[PDB]
RNA sequence: GCUAAACCUAGCCCCAAACCCACUCCACCUUACUACCAGACAACCUUAGCCAAACCAUUUACCCAAAUAAAGUAUAGGCGAU
RNA sequence: AGCUACCUAAGAACAGCUAAAAGAGCACACCCGUCUAUGUAGCAAAAUAGUGGGAAGAUUUAUAGGUAGAGGCGACAAACCU
RNA sequence: UCCUCCGCAUAAGCCUGCGUCAGAUUAAAACGAACUGACAAUUAACAGCCCAAUAUCUACAAUCAACCAACAAGUCAUUAUUACCCUCACUGUCAACCCAACACAGGCAUGCUCAUAAGGAAAGGUUAAAAAAAGUAAAAGGAACUCGGCAAAUCUUACCCCGC
């Protein structure tokens, strides 16, 4: 088979040895006195050599097998880089769970009552989008990596402006920086999930419950799909020097010590390193999958067992004009069998805030076509982006 | 020190010290409008300005707050009875600023 | 000259190489093929040209999905990405292959003959006579040289003591070890030999530059010869 | 149209140039990631001053001081007037042997030593 | 080409020297109360600015080491950032224009005007008069922007008996350098944003300006210049930009005041102050017979707390907390 | 203080400053290194307000009052560097052998030229120093012609050295021929 | 065109072109080299 | 009457004799004259041609270890030039 | 091979109008150099004025590197290689 | 009064090359000085100067990136474990400037200004011959000029040869 590297580009192999050196009983006359090289003498054999002291900016770690943390069996880690083949089909086998189209009658029924509506909810809406599609910065174009997080951060902001009508939001928090850390067995595979990046809004209440026991029972029969000849864990960096750590990212005695809601953010600039929507999801159902398994394994133990009190986590992904929610409830973690109670997630998919903005006037033969500003507004976005934010308090 | 090999450091060794320090400085009157806490140097082109602050409080007990360094180019334009090009020497300006007011 | 080849990453990727152009020059530096320079940046996507390449710690033959068949700037033939297990890795597209299907990578050489379905990589010992093939390899493991071209196949002649006789894409026969795997099916881009080039800058986009100018009066060599086919290339010794 | 005959200094050249060269100045640390530079206490040269409150050496001297003949110190007259005197002292005692001879001051090696003399590892 | 005007700055005596670029007079204490004619919850306001003290030193478990360089970054940033986000939220039933503020993170400001004149000393333009012209690029931490004008602290014409300091050499003695580029004025979005008004800004200090390094360099008497310097520069730039968003110019002066607030920090020491604006007739010609002059108060930096020691804040001042409270309080004069 | 960089300044405009001599090697061999070490010091200082006062006449145009004080100044430094030089070299020699403080070896050049090669301190050995071992310390058989080109050169330079000395002591005995004894 | 001007300088090409390590890369620049030291020039290369 | 004119030294040449050969500190093979980091590349290999032969094609003196003499002899050579 | 021929690495520039597809047209910047006059020890060892060809392309262009004379390079003009 | 061809800045190049004082040396003219001697000067935030190891990761352009349609198929991305407590050094910074033997009507990348807030002066004085150069206007005629409508003016018809 074709080997990849050229014999050229490798390096090259070290000189003939002077024959002086095959003859016994013959010591060669060697350049090592004189301290340099000169090519009528005999190359000398140097023995290796140790710096014998610790340079940090010289370091060489040891060799990998020789790792106080290197195990036989390997630790699939999903980081917030993994991009899943199969996405939501892969997550939902992953995490033992089953999926419900459309968020739940429960979070959505918040914002039908017209009380709950922000005070001029569509304008408030609209200057968030131009806000950080066109007035944020000096340039003309505001960048993806730019208006992507404060899009979503004014917007958080605007749903924190109803603490008047709802004292109870005055209990959460939006944490940055945060990471998480969650282990469990699927069909004898050994599967991490290790969080970084976005906001973590915590609250100092546990979330209610979402689905009632009935349903809970009712996933017993609910078959986890598979997707022969890809295997469940491509895609997932395989790890063979690991901890089993499980960690919700704070120490004990935090004020706001449950998730609530999850932000994940797809803001780079380049489309091929930008998650594509159904990898986004993916990402979506394993963090918040990992931030209820690290709760649950905190307050309930290490054992695997049907939860009598599930764990609802929250999650929404954008990539700065395109939402995805997701309403995740643990419901168990006996997740090596295949068959059981199964956990249940609510998605709402593909939610477009705006179609367009045009940051310039769309001027053809002298007449502006297309003004300014967002096209293709939709409402209804940020009503689901709301009722997600007043879960919990309203 | 200039002209002299500096033992060469590795960490956890011993601090460099000099006993006899072979730098000589000139106190110059500034040729335009300086601050009234700026005081000017010619200092050897080899003296950093860390080694003039320690070298100003440690022989001559002057508080320093900042020091600021320069290199300024020498006219290389003169020409000898040869036509041989002749340089006045490149030398190094300091701005010492004084501590306390 | 300080010339230094591109193609040093020892490990195989799906991430498209950045590649280095030669301008027809050779390491000294100087011109060793006319007619080549500039042209669109491109970048390298690796194919795996091994079919029947089992996981690491896997064994017999397996299965894989097509992911996506799409361009490839580096070649005539379109390319698939094609996933199994674990591993995802480029390979050369067949005429009707996409996005969806899946694809056999087997070594089992059978009494009976299998029904041949494009796309599928099979050893030569086990395809019925007359199946056309593509990405065929001269020894066993070798990995596949010939039929790479867009549209190109060849089709199995003959099949005597252990050794399978195809036609290459040339019309010349080819005798190889019937242990030797194939690809069922015409490559890619059937109708790539139909393309028109329009316009002298075109093949400037593809990195070739113009003939000389230089009149050549011609020589003996030129006009039609007619001469018969080699004789059967073997690769098989006896 | 270069000139060849000035001297090359860091003033001359491109930005990469300019900013590589020096003027003799040692270093005192080492450059990290994002060109942050850290400056090691230990490379930085103390200037040991003594006290010189009641001190009676003066920079000049008088002149009517009496000359003297100059006579450079050298290895045989430090060693007659440092060692000689412990040697000849011990060797009227009685009890002198090559094994003390590091009782009378000498160094078998420079290693181990703050200032060892060769290879000199310290300062002016 | 213009002087790059740092407002965070290792000059010594910037602020002396940002004065007379901005000609600006700068008064110990915060401004004279207006005599004129819901229950605050000082148990809840402590306890959450200890919960965001607590989880960046404490709680919020760190996958890195977090080295001493990088403390400002790592620990201090999201700290004013968390503190200023909760706050805001908590004080809205107190002060209803914050819920419609606009809040920023690390958005720059920028303001560019011309104050004085020179004579070209050498070249082809020798002799000759050149504007000496000045730029502001700064980045608070944090603002807030609102659409409606905060109150003027004094009057327009109000006079002081304090002259405002005069340098006797170039700004370059600083030290001040030249470059040319473009110049921006700015309040931290486009002109279309209708919060174009400032509240308040949070400014986070440098580790290359920090309290330990400064004793360490002779620069005790320093500590203060660098909080005033940074709270001059900034304010004078944020009402800057805001009274030319109204179309006000060197020729066209302001007629009414332009105030905002500032709170400077170290992640430790606060020092709050207050600017007005009563000029932008800067220029040689426009400042002949211009007795106006810019207002800047400013209260000596104290710390929020002594220690941090496991998860207990020691010797948490209230003082500190309440005096931040009180500019986020602030709100604008509602019409009749 | 900064006052130290300047004269008594009872003596600022005075056309002479009257020195005493300038410190001699013998007698600062009587000194102890800690009196030379302090020493030192105060003769840095007046070397400093000598060079700054040297500075500022020429700055204002007009001589220097009693230049002869500089120089004493580096005199007697020099003499303090050669007394303490002198103390190292022989315990140096005492306790070690050595001739020199640096190391150092004969080596022979790119060129053909034979030069002693002063060490450098390095972390790592020499066969591991990759731009070190980039010199070279021979010279290939190219080099010999040039090498006698040189020596060729150097010989007859001294020839017409030599012959214009014979040369001039004729003129000499021309000029006054009572010289023949 | 106008001609004369073909002195483009650069200090990158005038060093890598003609520099002392440049020279003493070849045994024939470090010839060039010796014949400059016979000769006496006071610039032995750029 | 201007411009100029005039000069005797500097040194140099050829032989003889004699073997020859440097050094303060610091810097210098990377972009020489650049304090301070993981390398490993390494030297040898017939001179040609002008020119002469009235072109040119084989051929055409070039210190090689004692001045002289043997001797421009033996001998070589388009048996020509040499 | 700091000019120039070709190439390699990674950069940069291209208004307005028409058509909106363009080795498309008009037309700046920019590149080129058709015709005429001037100039001819000139401003210039190839220029100036006007007039012209091209100007999103096989375009133009800054930087570093590569190919060397029994050779290189060449959309062959025996071009170009200070 | 009149020009604005520019201008300011960066890069590259250059290297003190119209700052002060003192000299009457001089600018293709001229006592201001770019020439001489002396004395001054450019101050880091801009820029240059960067990075512990091993394994592992990186299919999905750009174009307001959203519709739409492409080919010549494209400049920007990690994780795992180990190691790591420290701090602001060094260098560029001037000018009327570079490549063209010149204080050369030539050559010279990028940003901004799009006609200027920046930068500049076509006439040493006089006279008002010829010849010469660059322009403006011209009775009647309108290519009769000439190798040719070259040039100028105006601004258009049709065709042929060759080469797509
Ligand atoms: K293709
Ligand atoms: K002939
Ligand atoms: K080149
Ligand atoms: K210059
Ligand atoms: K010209
Ligand atoms: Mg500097
Ligand atoms: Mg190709
Ligand atoms: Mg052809
Ligand atoms: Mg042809
Ligand atoms: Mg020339
Ligand atoms: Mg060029
Ligand atoms: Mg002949
Ligand atoms: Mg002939
Ligand atoms: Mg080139
Ligand atoms: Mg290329
Ligand atoms: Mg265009
Ligand atoms: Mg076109
Ligand atoms: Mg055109
Ligand atoms: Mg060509
Ligand atoms: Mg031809
Ligand atoms: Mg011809
Ligand atoms: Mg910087
Ligand atoms: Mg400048
Ligand atoms: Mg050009
Ligand atoms: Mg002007
Ligand atoms: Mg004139
Ligand atoms: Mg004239
Ligand atoms: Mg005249
Ligand atoms: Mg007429
Ligand atoms: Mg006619
Ligand atoms: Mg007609
Ligand atoms: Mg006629
Ligand atoms: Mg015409
Ligand atoms: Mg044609």
């Amino acid at each position: 088979a074709y080997e990849w590297g050229v014999r050229s580009t490798r390096k090259s192999e070290p000189p003939p040895l002077d024959r002086v050196y095959e003859i016994p009983g013959l010591e060669p006359i060697t350049f090592a006195g004189k301290m340099h090289f000169v090519p009528w003498l005999a190359r000398p054999i140097f023995p290796p050599w140790d710096r014998g002291y610790k340079d940090p900016r010289f370091y060489r770690s040891p060799p990998l097998h020789e790792h106080p943390l290197y195990k036989d069996q390997a630790c699939y880690i999903f980081h917030h880089r993994c991009r899943l083949l199969e996405g939501v089909k892969q997550a939902l086998w992953l995490t033992k769970t089953k999926l419900i189209e459309g968020l739940p009658e429960k979070v959505l029924s918040l914002v039908d009552d017209p009380r709950n509506h922000i005070e001029n909810q569509d304008e408030c809406v609209l200057n968030v989008i131009s806000h950080a599609r066109l007035w944020q910065t000096t340039e003309e174009i505001p960048k993806r990596e730019t208006y992507c997080p404060v899009i979503v951060d004014n917007l958080i902001q605007l749903c924190k402006s109803q603490i008047l009508k709802h004292p109870s939001l005055a209990r959460r928090i939006c944490v940055q920086n945060s990471t998480f850390s969650a282990t469990w067995n699927r069909e004898s595979l050994l599967l991490q999930v290790r969080g970084s990046g976005g906001a973590r809004l915590s609250t100092k209440d546990p979330l209610p419950t979402i689905a009632s026991r009935e349903e809970i029972e009712a996933t017993k029969n609910h078959v986890l799909e598979t997707f022969y000849p890809i295997s469940p864990i491509i895609d997932l960096h395989e790890c063979n020097i690991y901890d089993v750590k499980n960690d919700t990212g704070f120490q004990e005695g935090y004020p706001y010590p449950y998730p609530h809601t999850l932000y994940l953010l797809d803001k780079a600039n380049l489309r091929p390193h930008r998650l594509q929507p159904d990898q986004l999801r993916a990402k979506m159902i394993l963090f918040a999958f990992g931030s209820a398994l690290a709760q649950a394994r905190l307050l309930y133990g290490n054992d695997a067992k049907v939860l009598e009190q599930p764990v609802v986590v929250q999650s929404v992904g954008t990539d700065g004009r395109v939402f995805h929610f997701l309403v995740f409830q643990l419901n168990t973690t006996d997740l090596d069998c295949n068959e059981g109670v199964k956990n249940l997630a609510w998605v709402d998919s593909d939610q477009l805030l705006y179609q367009h903005f045009w940051c310039l006037p769309v001027i053809k033969k002298r007449v502006v076509v297309e003004p300014v500003g967002p096209v293709g507004f939709k409402p209804e976005t940020f009503r689901k982006f709301l009722a997600l934010y007043l879960h919990g308090a309203a | 020190a200039r002209n002299v090999v500096y033992p060469l450091y590795r960490l956890g060794g011993p601090q460099l010290r000099v006993f006899r320090t072979n730098f000589f400085i000139q106190l110059v009157r500034p040729g335009v409008a300086q601050p009234e806490d700026t005081v000017q140097f010619r200092i050897p082109m080899e003296m950093t300005r860390v080694d003039l602050r320690n070298y100003l409080e440690g022989i001559y007990n002057v508080p320093v707050a900042a020091v600021r360094t320069r290199v300024q180019h020498g006219s290389n334009k003169r020409r000898d009875h040869r036509n041989v090009r002749i340089k006045k020497p490149d030398y190094k300006v300091a701005y010492v600023q004084l501590a306390h007011g | 000259a300080n010339f230094v080849s591109w193609k040093s990453r020892t490990k195989y990727t799906i991430t498209p190489v950045k590649m280095r152009k030669s301008g027809g020059r050779d390491h000294t530096g100087r011109i060793r093929v006319h007619g080549i320079g500039g042209g669109h940046k491109q970048r390298y996507r690796m194919i795996d040209f091994l079919r029947f390449r089992p996981e690491e710690t896997k064994s017999g033959p397996f299965e894989e999905k097509v992911i996506q068949v799409r361009y490839d700037p580096c070649r005539s033939a379109d390319i698939a990405l094609v996933a199994g297990g674990s591993r995802k890795r480029w390979i050369i597209a067949t005429e009707n292959m996409q996005a969806g299907d899946t694809i056999l990578n087997s070594n089992h050489i059978g009494r009976m003959a299998v029904a041949a379905r494009e796309g599928d990589a099979h050893p030569l010992g086990a395809l019925p006579v007359g199946t056309l093939i593509n990405n065929v390899e001269s020894e066993p493991g070798r990995g596949a040289q010939y039929i790479r071209a867009a549209g190109t196949c060849g089709v199995l002649l003959r099949k005597v003591n252990g050794t399978a006789i195809i036609q290459l894409p040339s019309k010349r026969q080819m005798q190889v070890l019937e242990t030797c795997v194939a690809t069922v099916g015409r490559v890619s881009n059937v109708d790539h030999n139909k393309r028109v080039i329009g316009k002298a800058g075109r093949n400037r986009w593809l990195g070739k530059r113009p003939n000389s100018g230089r009149w050549h009066r011609k020589g003996g060599w030129a006009g039609r010869k007619i001469r018969p086919l080699p004789p059967m290339k073997s690769y098989v010794k006896l | 149209g270069a000139d060849r005959m000035s001297k090359w200094t860091s003033k001359r050249g491109p930005r990469s140039f300019r900013g590589r060269k020096g003027r003799g100045a040692k270093g005192i640390g080492f450059l990290t990631s994002g060109w942050r530079f850290v400056q090691i206490k230990e490379m930085v040269p103390e200037f040991v001053v003594p006290d010189l409150t009641g001190f009676k050496l003066k920079p000049y001297v008088s002149y009517l001081a009496p000359e003297s003949e100059e006579t450079p110190l050298t290895a045989a007259q430090l060693f007659s007037e440092a060692v000689a005197p412990a040697i000849e002292k011990d060797f009227k005692d009685g009890t002198f042997d090559p094994d003390n001879l590091e009782k009378y001051g000498f160094e078998p090696t420079q290693e181990g030593k703050l200032f060892q003399l060769y290879p000199r590892n310290f300062l002016r | 080409m213009k002087y790059m005007v740092y407002p965070q700055t290792f000059a010594l005596n910037a602020d002396r020297w940002y004065q007379y670029f901005t000609k600006t007079v700068f008064l110990s204490g915060l401004p004279p109360p207006p005599a004129e004619p819901p229950a605050l919850d000082l148990a809840a306001l402590r306890a959450v600015a200890c919960d965001c003290l607590l989880q960046e030193h404490f709680y919020l478990r760190r996958r890195r080491r977090v080295h001493r360089y990088e403390e400002s970054e790592v620990i201090s940033l999201p700290f004013l950032d968390q503190l200023v986000s909760t706050l805001v939220g908590l004080l809205s039933p107190h002060n209803p224009a914050l819920a419609a503020a606009a809040l920023d993170y690390r958005c720059p400001v920028h303001f560019y005007w011309v104050r004085g004149e020179e004579i070209i000393p050498r070249g082809h333009r020798r002799g000759r008069i050149d504007d000496l012209r000045y730029q502001i690029d700064d980045k608070p931490n944090n603002q807030i922007r609102i659409s409606k004008q905060l109150a003027e602290f004094v009057p327009l014409d109000y006079s002081v008996p304090i002259e405002i300091p005069t340098i006797k050499c170039k700004p370059d003695k600083l030290p001040l350098f030249k470059r040319q580029y473009e110049n921006h004025i700015f309040v931290g979005s486009k002109t279309a944003d209708p919060c174009c008004y400032g509240h308040t800004q949070f400014h986070l200090l440098p580790d290359k300006l920090r309290r330990e390094r400064l004793l360490r360099q002779n620069c005790a008497d320093q500590i203060e210049v660098v909080f005033r310097a940074n709270a001059i520069a900034s304010l004078f730039a944020w009402t800057g930009a805001q009274a030319m968003y109204q179309g006000f110019w060197s020729e066209a002066d302001v007629t009414r005041p332009f105030v905002s607030q500032a709170v400077i920090t170290d992640g430790k020491y606060f020092s709050f102050f207050c600017y007005q604006l009563n000029t932008l007739a800067l220029t040689t010609q426009a400042d002949q017979n211009n007795p106006r002059k810019n207002i800047c108060w400013g209260t000596q930096s104290k710390p929020l707390y002594e220690t941090i020691e496991d998860n207990d804040v020691k010797g948490f001042n209230d003082d500190v907390l309440l005096q931040i409270v009180h500019f986020l309080l602030n709100r604008p004069k509602e019409e009749k | 203080g900064l006052e130290e960089f300047f004269d008594d300044p009872k003596n600022w405009g005075q056309e002479k400053v009257k020195s005493g001599a300038a410190w001699t090697c013998q007698q600062l061999r009587n000194k102890s290194n800690e009196d030379l070490h302090k020493l030192w010091y105060v003769l840095l200082k007046e070397r400093n307000m000598l060079l700054t006062l040297e500075q500022e006449a020429k700055r204002q145009r007009l001589p220097m009052p009693s230049p002869e004080r500089l120089d004493k100044v580096v005199d007697s430094m020099d003499a303090l560097d050669k007394v303490v030089q002198e103390r190292e070299d022989a315990l140096r020699l005492l306790q070690t052998g050595q001739e020199r403080a640096r190391p150092g070896a004969w080596r022979r050049d790119i060129f053909g030229r034979i030069i002693w090669h002063k060490f450098k301190q390095w972390v790592i050995p020499w066969h591991l120093n990759k731009r070190y071992n980039r010199k070279r310390f021979f010279a290939l058989p190219y080099v010999d012609h040039f090498l006698r080109l040189e020596r060729e050169k150097r010989a007859r330079i001294k020839a017409r050295k030599e012959n214009l000395e014979r040369k001039k002591a004729k003129i000499l005995l021309k000029k006054f021929p009572h010289l023949a004894e | 065109k106008a001609r004369g001007n073909e002195y483009q300088p650069s200090n990158i090409k005038r060093k890598n072109k003609h520099g002392w390590v440049r020279r003493l890369s070849t045994p024939a620049g470090v010839q060039v080299i010796l014949r400059r030291m016979l000769k006496g020039r006071k610039s032995l290369s750029h």
